C-alpha cells in the first residue's frame, strides 16, 4: 500500500513486524543481565572522546552503548522515568520486559492472537498487587533498620570494604536533616569531590563546604570562632542604567571625581565595619563574610585591613544551605543590618589542593544541611562513587516516606509465582493462558541470580519452590551456597515502592509492544 | 583617569592655555611625595607614562616594571612590601627593605 | 577634548590660544641659548621656519 | 563462495565504527598484553645506570628526560586498559612527587 | 535551434487521469481500515526528528505521511478538517470516501459523463439528513450517569478503556467548568483553558483534575513561605526594577554629588513601586517579567511570596480560576482586583523538580489536568485519547442530540434510500443506489475486524432492517453478532455523524471533476 | 477558468503570450467570458491562414476583417432584450445563475443566485441620481473549511478577519459605539531631531513620568464620549490595553485600511489620523462615532472572527464560504467573483442576449448574405469571419 | 580591568568562534603550548581581558563550549590552537535537538544549562570585575537557537545589570537550509529584544538598507506556513501553545512598523 505512494519507505507488515520488536527485546537483555547482583561484573564505557567510565547501573550503561533502533528506545526512556522518580529498579526493569515478551511469543507463534494474552496480563497484574500488601511488614525505621536497608543497595555497587563505609555516612545524613513532620528534603546534601588520597577517606562533615577561598594574601585562613554574614549584595564597581557621562575641566577637577564615584561602593563597606567593630571589640573573634556578587580589589584592602575573611561568587543554592547551618539571615540591602542576622560557626579554616581551594564550615550548633566529601585517586573513581551515593540516599528516603519493607534476595517473587498458579483456574476461556505465561516472566530474578553465581538454574529452582509449599516462610537464595535462606532474618530488604512500580511499568510497555501491527516510515528522511 | 567616558570641556580662551600647564604640576606633587619618604626603587606592574617618567629620573629613583602577576607577589614577600591598589605615598608597613 | 563656545569674540581668541601655546615653547628654547635641537616625536613645518 | 551473516542481537544493533570485547580470552587476556608492553618501555630507564630517551611530541618539540612521569605524559596512549596505570603513576608525583 | 513552447511542462489528459486520482484515493484507505472499532490494531511511526508516534488516531497517522502524488494529498487535507470540527471521526471519513469514490469508476467506463454523477450524489446527500434527523433521539443534560455512558462509547475503542470508570470523571468535570457566561447570551466552551501536563512516572490511577492551575516554578528567595492558607494574589504584568526609556536621553554631570546623587533614585524608585502593592496586603505576587534583587528585599518585610517570569498563557488561567485582572502600573491598584477565591497554595517536590499548585478554589473557571504514567510515549497517547473525550462532550451540549452507533445508522440511510430510489426514472436511478448500498461499508469493516464471517452477517442485518421497527440493530464489535443497540448502549452525538457524510460526498464531488494535470510550472 | 489557468503557466513563444495577455485584458474590463475569447481569437487566425498560404493578399483579410467585425456588433444590437419588459426579479436570477454553471457551484446555483443578487442591491450607492452605482469588491469573500457549501451564510454587516486583543475585555456588545482610528496608541517618544539632556539630577523623575501620561489622557478623551468598539490601523501597547479592561470597551489593533474605510462609510464614523482641530489643542467631539446594534465575536472551526451586524447609516454586506479543505474554497471565490461581475454588468448595463450558442449561429447566417453583395476579394475574408464565429 | 568572557553554543557557533581565538592568540603573541614568546610591550597591558594567566606562565582563554553532540567536540579539541582550552569548560550532551527549538528550550534543555550556569560562576569568580558576556549562536537551527534563547535568558537574570552582546548568524535570504527555519526564527527574535544590548547579523539595536528587508521575508513565509498549522504538531505536543506563536508574529510585526520606510468607490467621501 505505502509503497506504492512513497518508493522511499521502509514497512513490516503481518508478524514481520512482531519478529523486530520481540529480537531486539532479547538482545537488550542478553548484555543487562550480567548486572544483576552483588555478583555482577564491571563494564568498560569508552566514548569518541577517548574518557573511561565503569559503571554497573542499569540506566548508565543504556545511555552509554551504541544503539540504534526504534524498539530499543521505548525500553531506555522506561528505565529513565524510573531512575528520576525511586532511583532504583534499572536493572530489574530490562529483564522482565525482555522476558514478558519472550513467553508471550510461545503461544503467538502457536496461532493465538495476541489480545487473549492481553486480559491475561490485566487480571495477573491485579492479583499480583493485592499479594504485595500482605507481604510487607511495617516498621518503625529506627537507625538500625535503615543501616540493613541502605547497605542492600550499596553491596551492589562497590565491594564489601567501601559499603561498609558508605552505609554510615548515608544513613546518618539522612537523620540529620529530617524533622519530626514535612518530606525529607533532598538539595541540602552538597556532594563535593576531591582527587586525592584513597577512597576510603570518604567522609561526612556537619557543616559545608565551598570551592574557593579568599583572593587577597593578607586575609586569616584559621578563625575559630566567627559571624557567618550571608549576603546577596553587589560590592562591584556599577555604573548608572541612564547613559551618563563625566564633564571636567582644569587637572584639578578629575582628581574630585574619581574619588566621588567611589562613596556609594564605600559605604556599604563601611556599614560593615561598624557593625563588626560593634559585636567584636577584643580581638578574640572572626567575621566571616560569604557574599553571591563580586567585590572588587579595591574592596579586598578596606575589609582585610580588619580581618574580614570575604568570598565572593557562591552559587545560589548555598544561600539556603548557610541558612539551615549556622542560623543567619541571607539579606539582598544593607539598610536594616542587625547583629540578629549573623550566623555562628566554629572554624572556619582553608584548604589549597594544588591549584584549586576549598573552604571548611565545620562545629555548627544545630545543623540542618551537612555535606559529603569523596576521595579518591581516579577520575573514573569519583564517578563510580557518586552513582552510588545517589542510590544509597533515595534507599534511605524511600524507606521512610513509606512505613513499610519488602524483603528481598528474589524471596518475594517466587511468592508471586505459588499465588497465581492457584488462580490460574478461576479465570474463564482462554485468557488461562496469560496467568500461566505472566507467572513464569516473574521467575527471572531468582534465575539471574543463581547463574551469576555460577550455580544451576533449574536445580536450585527446584529446591526453592520445594520450600514455602511446607512452611510459610519468605524463603530466598543464597549467593554462596546455594541452600534456601530465609531474607527476613539476615537482611536482605527491598523497598515496598520500587516494587509496586516496576509491576506497573513493566505490564503498561508490554502490552502496547504486543499490540503493534506494523512499523511503518514513510516522513522525511531528514528535517532539512 | 575615570572609568566612565569622561571627558573635559574648555569654554574660555584662559581655561585652555591653563590646562596643560596644571596636569604636569599635579604630576610633580605625586612623585614628589614618594622622594620624601627614602623610597628609592618604585616597582610597577602597569603602564609606565612618559610625563612620569621624567619626574622618576629627576630625583635619583630607579623605576622596574613587571608584567607578571603573580611574579609581583612573589617580590612583596621577598622584601616584605604591600601592593598599593592606588598611587599613594605608602606610610610605614608598606616599604620593602633589600641590600642590593 | 571638546571646546563649546557662544559668541564669535571668543572663537578668535581660541584660534589665537593654539598659536600662543606653540610659539611659548619655541620661546622658551630660543631663550635657553641651545643652537642644536632634537626630538624623537615629530617636528612640524611652523617649527621649522621658526 | 558464501558469507557468514551476523548473530541476532546486540551485534545487529552495533553502530558502525564501534567494536565489542567480551569475555575472558578476547578482554583480560588482551588487556594484560597492553600493560605489558608499556612496562618494557620505561624499564631501560631504572637506577644510575638508566639510559635517556629522545621524544618529539606534535609540535616538533624534543625532550630528553630520564623521568618516568614526564616520558609517560608526552607520548600519547590509545589503549584504554593502558591508560589506568599511566594515571595511577600521574597521582604518585603530586602525592610524593618521586617514585 | 532549441525551441519550446512550455519549458518542460509535463501535461497529460484523457481518461488516464480519472483512474489515476480513483486509485490514488482508494490506496490511502487501504492503509487505514485496519484500525476501526474495539479490536484495532497499533501502529508506530518515525518522525525527521527520531521520535516514535504510536496511536490508534485516523488523523495522527496520515499528517506524518509525504505523498507526491495530488490527488492523495487531497484525502490528507479532509482528514484534519473532521479533527478540527468535531474531533471525532477521523477513520471513518476516509474509510467512507474511498467506497465512495471507488464505486463511481463503475459508472464512467459505461460511457456515462461526470456531471451526471455529481447530481446523483447531491441529491442523495439531502435525503441523509432528513433521515438521520428522523431517528434522532434528545438527551438530558441534567442526567448525570447518561452523560457517563456517551464518553464511555467514544474511548472504549482507544487505549485508555481499560481505566474508563476514570477518564469519563476526568474529561466530564473539565467541560463542566470551563462553561461560563461573562456578557450577553453567548455560552463558550473553549478547551485553551483545559491545560494538560504529562510528567513521567507514579501510575496512571493517580491522574486527577485539580481545582486550579500547576505551575513549574518556585519563589524567588528562600526565606519566603511555601504553605499559604487563604491567600490574596495580586497579577502584574510590568517590571520591578529599573529600566531604561526610549526618548534619546543622556545624562551631563559636573559636580561631585551628582553621580551617587543618581544612584540613589534607583532606589527610591523601587520603594515608591513596593509601597504601592503592600497598601492593598497582598500574600502571593505573580509577574510575567523579571525581579530585582532589592524589590525582594521589601517583600519579605511584609510576608510577601513572589514568582519570577510566569508565562503570558499561565498568567491568563490563573486570573480565571481565582478571579483577578492583569494589572500593568502598580499605580492603578484597587480592590476588586486581589485574587480572593483561591484555598490553598503550596509547592512540593515530584522527582527533584519543584512544582507549583493553586487548588481549592471557590468557583474555578480554569483548570489542569495531571497525567502520570511510564513513559513520554505512553502519556503522548493519553492526551490524545482525552481531546477525543472533551470534545465528544462538548458538541452535546451545543447539540444534545444522539444517533444510535456500531453501523445501525449506516443501514438505517441504506434502507431509507432503496426504498426511495424504486419511485424515481430515468439514468440517475443506478448512481442512486450505488452511493446507498456504499455506506455498508462501515459494518462490514466492524466484522472483519474482529474475525467473522461477513458473508452471512451481513446478509442477516439486511434482512433484519426490513421490518418496521429495527432501526437500532447493529452489530457487536467484540462477539460478531447482531445485538440491539437499546441494551448495549452505544451512541454518538448528532454533529459527528453530520460531519462524517457531508465531507465524504464532497470529496467525491471534487476529485470527479478532473481530467487533465499540468506538472511543473515554477510558481 | 481561463485567467488563471493561463496567468499561472509559463509561456515564452512571442506569438502565445499575446492570447495570454489578452485573456488578462477580458477579466479586468468585463470579468466573465475570458476563455470564450481565446478559442475565437485563435480560430480566427486559422482560418486566415488557409487565404494567406494561397495568393491572396494579408491586407486584404485584414480589410475584410475589420469590416465584418463593424457589421456584426451592429446587428447585435438588433438582437437585443431589455430586462425590464421581463420581471426584474426573474432577469436577474437566471442571469446570474447562467454564470454559476460550469463551476463547482453549478448544483447550488438557486441558492448561491439569491445570495448574490441580494448582496448587489445592499451595497448599491447614490449618485448625484444620474445614475445608480452599483461597486464590487466592496464585499468581503471569507474562506472556511469546515461544514457543508450549503451552510456558507450571507452577513447583514461586516465581517473582520481579526481578534481581540486581550482575554479580559468582553466578547459581545449590543449597543456599540465605533471610533475608527489611524495611529499607534503606545507611548510617547520624542522625534528624531529631539533630544533629551539632563543637568540636573532632580528632573529626570518628572521627565519619565511624562512618557506614560501622554497617551492616557489621549485614551480617557475618547471614552468620555460613550465610545465602546476602538479600531486601529497601528499597534497597541500592552499598557494602553488596560484602560479598555475596566472601561467595559474592546479594541482590535492591527486592522487594514481597506477594511476600515468600509466599516468607517456604512456606520457613519470618521476615520481620523490625529486629534488635533482648527486650534492648538487636540479634542474629540460626540458628533463622528459610529453606531452598529450587535458586535459579537464569533468561533468558527476552531479560530474565531468579528462580525458587525446592523449598521444603521448604510448596509453593507460579506460572505462566508464553508467548503471541504482549502483546495475547494478557493475555487468556490473565484467562482463567486465570476457571478457578482455578470449582476453588475446587467443592472448598470440593461440589456441580456440569450446564451448557448444562439448569437454566433445567428451571425454566421447574416455574415454570410452580406458578403455576397461586395463583389471583390473582401468577399473571401467576410464569409472565414462567418465560418470562424 | 573590566574583564569579558566568551560563550560559544552550537554546530555553526563553535566552528566560528574556533576561528575567532586565532586573531587574538596570534595579535599577542600567544603561543600554541599556551606560552608566550611576543617582543612588545603593547601586547601586555590589555592581555588581562581576554586571557587568565596560570602559574609558570601559562595562559588559558575565557571560553566555555557548549553544545547538544558529544561529536562536535573533538574538532575543536584536536585542531590547531585547541590545546590550550581549559578541559573542565566543555559541556556535551548525548540526545542533541535535530533542529527543534522547543526540545532544545524546555524537555531536554532544561538539565544541560543546569551544567553551564556552574561552570560560568567558576570562571566568573577568578576575574578580578566583569563588565558583560559574550554569546555566540545561531537562528535557523534548533540545536543551537533553542539552547542559545534559554541559556541567554538564565545569563540575564542572574545578572541583571550587566551588558550582554551577541554575533548570531540569520537565515538565507532566497534559498532556506531548513524546512521549519521561519519557526525557529520568529520565536528567537523576540526574546533577544528585551535581554541583548548588542546584536550583529552575518551573513533598535541591530546592526549588521535598514534591515527592514530581513524582517519582512520572515514574516512572509511565517504567514503562509501558520495558516495552514503544517508541522505544528510538533511544538504544541511538547508543552507549546497556540498563543504562544501568535505572541511571535504580533510582536515582529511591531518591530516592522518601529523600522518605518520614511477601492472604486470615491465619490463624495
Ligand atoms: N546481598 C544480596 N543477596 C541476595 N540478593 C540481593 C542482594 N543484594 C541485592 N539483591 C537482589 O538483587 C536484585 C537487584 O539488585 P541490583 O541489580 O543491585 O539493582 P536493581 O534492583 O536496580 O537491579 C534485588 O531485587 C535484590 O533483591
Ligand atoms: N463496542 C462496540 N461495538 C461495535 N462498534 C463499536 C463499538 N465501539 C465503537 N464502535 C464503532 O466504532 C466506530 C468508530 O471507531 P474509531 O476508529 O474508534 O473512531 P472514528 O473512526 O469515528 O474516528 C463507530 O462507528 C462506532 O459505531
Ligand atoms: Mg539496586
Ligand atoms: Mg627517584
Ligand atoms: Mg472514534
Ligand atoms: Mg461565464
Amino acid at each position: 500500500a505505502v509503497k506504492t505512494l512513497n518508493p522511499k519507505a521502509e514497512v513490516a507488515r503481518a508478524q514481520a513486524a512482531l519478529a523486530v520488536n520481540i529480537s531486539a527485546a532479547r538482545g537488550l537483555q542478553d548484555v543487562l543481565r550480567t548486572n544483576l547482583g552483588p555478583k555482577g561484573t564491571m563494564k568498560m564505557l569508552v566514548s569518541g572522546a577517548g574518557d573511561i567510565k565503569l559503571t554497573k547501573d542499569g540506566n548508565v550503561l543504556l545511555h552509554e552503548m551504541q544503539i540504534q533502533h526504534p524498539t530499543a528506545s521505548l525500553i531506555a526512556k522506561v528505565a529513565t522515568a524510573q531512575d528520576d522518580i525511586t532511583g532504583d529498579g534499572t536493572t530489574s526493569n530490562v529483564l522482565i520486559i525482555g522476558e514478558l515478551l519472550k513467553q508471550a511469543d510461545l503461544y503467538i507463534s502457536e496461532g493465538l492472537h495476541p489480545r487473549i494474552i492481553t486480559e491475561g496480563f490485566e487480571a495477573a497484574k491485579e492479583k499480583a498487587l493485592q499479594f504485595l500488601e500482605e507481604v510487607k511488614v511495617s516498621r518503625e525505621m529506627d537507625r538500625e533498620t535503615l543501616i540493613d536497608v541502605a547497605r542492600t543497595s550499596l553491596r551492589t555497587k562497590v565491594h564489601a570494604e567501601l559499603a561498609d563505609v558508605l552505609t554510615e555516612a548515608v544513613v546518618d545524613s539522612i537523620l540529620a536533616i529530617k524533622k519530626q513532620d514535612e518530606p525529607i528534603d533532598l538539595f541540602m546534601i552538597e556532594i563535593m569531590e576531591m582527587k586525592h588520597k584513597s577512597e576510603t577517606d570518604t567522609s561526612l562533615i556537619r557543616g559545608l563546604v565551598l570551592d574557593h577561598g579568599a583572593r587577597h594574601p593578607d586575609m586569616k585562613k584559621r578563625v575559630e570562632d566567627a559571624y557567618i554574614l550571608t549576603c546577596n549584595v553587589s560590592l562591584e564597581y556599577e555604573k548608572t542604567e541612564v547613559n551618563s557621562g563625566f564633564f571636567y575641566k582644569s587637572a584639578e577637577e578629575r582628581e574630585k571625581l574619581v574619588k566621588a564615584e567611589r562613596k556609594f561602593i564605600e559605604d556599604r563597606v563601611k556599614k560593615i565595619i561598624e557593625l563588626k567593630r560593634k559585636v567584636c571589640g577584643d580581638s578574640d573573634k572572626g567575621f566571616v563574610v560569604i557574599n553571591q556578587k563580586g567585590i572588587d580589589p579595591f574592596s579586598l584592602d578596606a575589609l582585610s585591613k580588619e580581618g574580614i575573611v570575604a568570598l565572593r561568587r557562591a552559587k545560589r543554592r548555598n544561600m539556603e544551605r548557610l541558612t539551615l547551618a549556622c542560623g543567619g539571615v541571607a539579606l539582598n540591602s544593607f539598610d536594616d543590618l542587625s547583629p540578629d542576622c549573623l550566623g555562628h560557626a566554629g572554624l572556619v579554616y582553608e584548604y589549597t589542593l594544588g591549584e584549586e581551594k576549598f573552604t571548611f564550615i565545620e562545629k555548627c550548633n544545630n545543623p540542618r544541611s551537612v555535606t559529603l566529601l569523596i576521595k579518591g585517586p581516579n577520575k573514573h573513581t569519583l564517578t563510580q562513587i557518586k552513582d552510588a551515593v545517589r542510590d544509597g540516599l533515595r534507599a534511605v528516603k524511600n524507606a521512610i516516606d513509606d512505613g513499610c519493607v519488602v524483603p528481598g534476595a528474589g524471596a518475594v517473587e517466587v511468592a508471586m509465582a505459588e499465588a497465581l498458579i492457584k488462580h490460574k483456574p478461576s479465570v474463564k476461556g482462554r485468557a488461562q493462558l496469560g496467568v500461566q505465561a505472566f507467572a513464569d516472566a516473574l521467575l527471572i530474578i531468582p534465575k539471574v541470580l543463581a547463574q551469576n553465581s555460577g550455580f544451576d538454574l533449574q536445580e536450585t529452582l527446584v529446591k526453592i519452590q520445594a520450600e514455602h509449599s511446607e512452611s510459610g516462610q519468605l524463603v530466598g537464595v543464597d549467593l554462596n551456597t546455594g541452600e534456601p535462606m530465609v531474607a527476613a532474618e539476615v537482611g536482605v530488604w527491598d523497598n515496598y515502592c520500587v516494587k509496586k512500580q516496576l509491576l506497573h511499568s513493566c505490564t503498561v510497555i508490554a502490552t502496547n509492544i504486543l499490540l503493534v501491527d506494523e512499523i511503518m516510515r514513510a516522513g522525511m528522511s531528514f528535517l532539512k | 583617569i575615570t572609568e566612565t567616558k569622561g571627558t573635559v570641556l574648555i569654554k574660555t580662551a584662559e581655561e585652555l592655555m591653563n590646562f596643560s600647564k596644571g596636569e604636569e604640576n599635579l604630576m610633580d606633587a605625586q612623585v614628589k611625595a614618594i622622594a620624601d619618604t627614602g623610597a628609592n626603587v618604585v616597582v610597577t606592574g602597569g603602564k609606565v607614562a612618559d610625563m612620569a617618567l621624567h619626574y622618576a629620573n629627576k630625583y635619583n629613583i630607579m623605576l622596574v616594571r613587571l608584567n607578571s602577576k603573580w611574579d609581583l607577589r612573589r617580590l612583596c614577600k621577598t622584601v616584605g612590601a604591600t601592593a598599593l591598589p592606588r598611587l599613594t605615598p605608602p606610610v610605614l608597613e608598606e616599604m620593602g627593605h633589600c641590600d642590593s | 577634548a571638546e571646546i563649546r563656545v557662544h559668541t564669535v569674540e571668543d572663537y578668535q581668541a581660541i584660534v589665537d590660544a593654539e598659536w600662543n601655546i606653540l610659539y611659548d615653547k619655541l620661546e622658551k628654547i630660543h631663550h635657553s641659548g641651545a643652537k642644536v635641537v632634537l626630538s624623537k616625536l615629530p617636528i612640524g613645518d611652523v617649527a621649522t621656519q621658526y | 563462495a558464501l558469507h557468514v551473516p551476523k548473530a541476532p542481537g546486540f551485534a545487529q544493533m552495533l553502530k558502525e565504527g564501534a567494536k565489542h570485547f567480551s569475555g575472558l580470552e578476547e578482554a583480560v587476556y588482551r588487556n594484560i598484553q597492553a600493560c605489558k608492553e608499556l612496562a618494557q618501555t620505561t624499564r631501560t630507564a631504572y637506577g644510575p645506570n638508566g639510559m635517556n630517551k629522545m621524544v618529539i611530541n606534535h609540535l616538533e618539540k624534543l625532550f630528553v628526560t630520564n623521568d618516568a612521569a614526564t616520558i609517560l605524559r608526552e607520548l600519547e596512549v590509545q589503549h584504554p586498559a593502558a591508560k589506568m596505570i599511566v594515571m595511577a603513576s600521574h597521582m604518585q608525583e603530586q602525592e610524593v612527587g618521586d617514585g | 535551434p532549441v525551441l519550446v513552447l512550455s519549458q518542460n511542462t509535463k501535461r497529460e489528459s484523457g481518461r488516464k487521469v480519472q483512474s489515476g486520482n480513483i486509485n490514488a484515493a482508494k490506496t490511502i484507505a487501504d492503509i487505514i481500515r485496519t484500525c476501526l472499532g474495539p479490536k484495532s490494531m497499533m501502529k508506530m511511526l518515525l518522525d525527521p526528528m527520531g521520535g516514535i508516534v504510536m496511536t490508534n488516531d485516523g488523523n495522527a497517522i496520515l499528517r506524518e505521511i509525504q505523498v507526491q502524488h495530488p490527488a492523495a494529498k487531497s484525502m490528507i487535507e479532509i482528514s484534519r478538517t473532521q479533527d478540527e470540527e468535531v474531533g471525532d471521526g477521523t477513520t471513518s471519513v476516509i474509510i467512507l470516501a474511498g467506497e465512495m469514490l471507488s464505486v463511481a469508476e463503475h459508472f464512467l467506463e459505461q460511457q456515462m459523463h461526470p456531471t451526471v454523477v455529481i447530481s446523483a450524489y447531491r441529491k442523495a446527500l439531502d435525503d441523509m439528513i432528513s433521515t438521520l434527523k428522523k431517528i434522532s433521539i434528545p438527551v438530558d443534560i441534567s442526567d448525570s450517569d447518561m452523560m457517563l455512558n456517551i464518553i464511555n462509547s467514544s474511548i472504549t475503542t482507544k487505549a485508555i478503556s481499560r481505566w474508563s470508570s476514570l477518564a469519563c470523571n476526568i474529561a466530564l468535570d473539565a467541560v463542566k467548568m470551563v462553561q461560563f457566561e461573562e456578557n450577553g447570551r453567548k455560552e463558550i466552551d473553549i478547551k485553551k483553558y483545559a491545560r494538560v501536563e504529562k510528567i513521567p512516572g507514579g501510575i496512571i490511577e493517580d491522574s486527577c483534575v485539580l481545582r486550579g492551575v500547576m505551575i513549574n516554578k518556585d519563589v524567588t528567595h528562600p526565606r519566603m513561605r511555601r504553605y499559604i492558607k487563604n491567600p490574596r494574589i495580586v497579577l502584574l504584568d510590568s517590571s520591578l526594577e529599573y529600566k531604561k526609556g526610549e526618548s534619546q536621553t543622556d545624562i551631563e554631570i559636573t559636580r561631585e554629588e551628582d553621580f551617587t546623587r543618581i544612584l540613589q533614585m534607583e532606589e527610591e524608585y523601587i520603594q515608591q513601586l513596593c509601597e504601592d502593592i503592600i497598601q492593598l496586603k497582598p500574600d502571593v505576587v505573580i509577574t510575567e517579567k523579571g525581579i530585582s534583587d532589592l524589590a525582594q528585599h521589601y517583600l519579605m518585610r511584609a510576608n510577601i511570596t513572589a514568582i519570577r517570569r510566569v508565562r503570558k498563557t499561565d498568567n491568563n488561567r490563573i486570573a480565571r480560576a481565582c478571579g483577578a485582572r492583569i494589572v500593568s502600573r502598580p499605580e492603578e491598584l484597587r480592590e476588586d482586583d486581589v485574587g480572593t477565591g483561591a484555598g490553598l497554595l503550596e509547592i512540593k517536590k515530584i522527582g527533584d523538580e519543584y512544582f507549583t499548585f493553586i487548588t481549592d478554589c471557590k468557583d474555578p473557571k480554569a483548570c489542569t489536568i495531571l497525567l502520570r504514567g511510564a513513559s513520554k510515549e505512553i502519556l503522548s497517547e493519553v492526551e490524545r485519547n482525552l481531546q477525543d473525550a472533551m470534545q465528544v462532550c462538548r458538541n452535546v451540549l451545543l447539540d444534545p442530540q444522539l444517533v444510535p452507533g456500531g453501523g445501525a445508522s449506516e443501514m438505517a440511510v441504506a434502507h431509507a434510500l432503496t426504498e426511495k430510489s424504486k419511485a424515481m426514472t430515468g439514468v440517475e436511478q443506478w448512481p442512486y443506489r450505488a452511493v446507498a448500498q456504499a455506506l455498508e461499508v462501515i459494518p462490514r469493516t466492524l466484522i472483519q475486524n474482529c474475525g467473522a464471517s461477513t458473508i452471512r452477517l451481513l446478509t442477516s442485518l439486511r434482512a433484519k432492517h426490513t421490518q418496521e421497527n429495527c432501526e437500532t440493530w447493529g452489530v457487536n464489535g467484540e462477539t460478531g453478532t447482531l445485538v440491539d443497540m437499546k441494551e448495549l448502549g452505544i451512541w454518538e452525538p448528532l454533529a459527528v455523524k453530520l460531519q462524517t457524510y457531508k465531507t465524504a460526498v464532497e470529496t467525491a464531488v471534487l476529485l470527479l471533476r478532473i481530467d487533465d494535470i499540468v506538472s511543473g510550472h515554477k510558481k | 477558468d481561463g485567467a488563471t489557468i493561463l496567468k499561472l503557466l509559463e509561456v515564452e513563444h512571442p506569438a502565445a503570450k499575446v492570447l495570454c495577455e489578452l485573456a488578462d485584458l477580458q477579466d479586468k474590463e468585463v470579468g466573465d467570458g475570458t476563455t470564450s475569447v481565446v478559442i475565437i481569437a485563435a480560430e480566427l487566425l486559422k482560418n486566415a491562414d488557409e487565404l494567406v498560404k494561397q495568393k491572396i493578399h494579408p491586407t486584404s483579410v485584414i480589410s475584410g476583417y475589420r469590416l465584418a467585425c463593424k457589421e456584426a456588433v451592429r446587428y447585435i444590437n438588433e438582437n437585443l432584450i431589455v430586462n425590464t419588459d421581463e420581471l426584474g426579479r426573474d432577469c436577474l436570477i437566471n442571469a446570474a445563475k447562467t454564470s454559476m454553471s460550469s463551476k463547482i457551484i453549478g448544483i447550488n446555483g438557486d441558492f448561491f443566485a439569491n445570495m448574490v443578487v441580494d448582496a448587489v442591491l445592499a451595497i448599491k450607492y447614490t449618485d448625484i441620481r444620474g445614475q445608480p452605482r452599483y461597486p464590487v469588491n466592496s464585499v468581503n469573500i471569507l474562506k472556511a473549511h469546515g461544514r457543508s457549501q450549503m451552510e456558507s451564510m450571507l452577513i447583514s454587516g461586516y465581517a473582520l478577519n481579526c481578534v481581540v486583543g486581550s482575554q479580559g475585555m468582553p466578547k459581545r456588545i449590543v449597543n456599540a459605539k465605533i471610533a475608527c482610528l489611524d495611529f499607534s496608541l503606545q507611548k510617547t517618544k520624542m522625534k528624531l531631531g529631539v533630544q533629551v539632556v539632563i543637568t540636573d539630577p532632580e528632573k529626570l523623575d518628572q521627565i519619565r513620568q511624562r512618557e506614560s501620561d501622554i497617551t492616557k489622557e489621549r485614551i480617557q478623551k475618547i471614552l468620555a464620549t460613550g465610545a465602546n468598539v476602538i479600531l486601529t490601523t497601528g499597534g497597541i501597547d500592552d499598557m494602553c490595553l488596560k484602560y479598555f479592561v475596566e472601561a467595559g470597551a474592546m479594541a482590535v489593533r492591527r486592522v487594514l485600511k481597506r477594511d476600515l474605510k468600509r466599516i468607517a462609510k456604512a456606520s457613519g464614523a470618521t476615520i481620523l489620523s490625529t486629534l488635533a482641530n482648527l486650534e492648538g489643542e487636540e479634542t474629540f467631539e460626540a458628533a463622528m462615532l459610529g453606531q452598529a446594534e450587535e458586535v459579537v465575536q464569533e468561533r468558527i472551526c476552531d479560530d474565531e472572527l468579528i462580525l458587525i451586524k446592523n449598521t444603521k447609516a448604510r448596509t453593507s454586506a460579506s460572505i462566508i464560504l464553508r467548503g471541504a479543505n482549502d483546495f475547494m474554497c478557493d475555487e468556490m471565490e473565484r467562482s463567486l467573483h465570476d457571478a457578482l461581475c455578470v449582476v453588475k454588468r446587467v443592472l448598470e448595463s440593461k440589456s441580456v442576449v440569450p446564451g448557448g450558442g444562439a448569437v454566433e449561429a445567428a451571425l454566421s447566417i447574416y455574415l454570410e448574405n452580406y458578403a455576397t453583395s461586395m463583389g471583390s476579394r473582401e468577399q473571401l475574408a467576410i464569409a472565414e469571419f462567418a465560418r470562424s464565429l | 580591568m573590566r574583564e569579558i568572557v566568551h560563550i560559544q553554543a552550537g554546530q555553526c557557533g563553535n566552528q566560528i568562534g574556533a576561528k575567532f581565538w586565532e586573531v587574538i592568540s596570534d595579535e599577542h603573541g600567544i603561543d600554541p603550548t599556551g606560552t608566550y614568546h611576543g617582543d612588545s610591550d603593547l601586547q601586555l597591558d590589555r592581555i588581562s581581558v581576554y586571557y587568565n594567566e596560570a602559574t609558570g606562565g601559562k595562559y588559558v582563554p575565557r571560553a566555555i563550549l557548549v553544545d547538544l553532540e558529544p561529536g562536535t567536540m573533538d574538532s575543536v579539541r584536536s585542531g590547531p590552537f585547541g590545546q590550550i582550552f581549559r578541559p573542565d569548560n566543555f559541556v556535551f550532551g548525548q540526545s542533541g535537538a535535530g533542529n527543534n527549538w522547543a526540545k532544545g528550550h524546555y524537555t531536554e534543555g532544561a538539565e544541560l544549562v543546569d551544567s553551564v550556569l556552574d561552570v560560568v560562576r567558576k570562571e566568573a569568580e577568578s576575574c578580578d570585575c566583569l563588565q558583560g558576556f559574550q554569546l555566540t549562536h545561531s537562528l535557523g537551527g534548533g540545536t543551537g537557537s533553542g539552547m542559545g534563547t534559554l541559556l541567554i535568558s538564565k545569563i540575564r537574570e542572574e545578572y541583571p545589570d550587566r551588558i550582554m552582546n551577541t554575533f548570531s548568524v540569520v537565515p538565507s535570504p532566497k534559498v532556506s537550509d531548513t524546512v521549519v527555519e521561519p519557526y525557529n526564527a520568529t520565536l528567537s527574535v523576540h526574546q533577544l529584544v528585551e535581554n541583548t544590548d548588542e546584536t550583529y547579523c552575518i551573513d533598535l539595536h541591530f546592526f549588521m538598507t535598514a534591515i527592514q528587508e530581513l524582517f519582512k521575508r520572515i514574516s512572509e513565509q511565517f504567514t503562509a506556513m501558520f495558516r495552514r498549522k503544517a508541522f505544528l504538531h510538533w511544538y504544541t505536543g511538547e508543552g507549546m501553545d497556540e498563543m504562544e506563536f501568535t505572541e511571535a508574529e504580533s510582536n515582529m510585526n511591531d518591530l516592522v512598523s518601529e523600522y518605518q520606510q520614511y477601492e472604486e468607490a470615491e465619490e463624495e467621501a
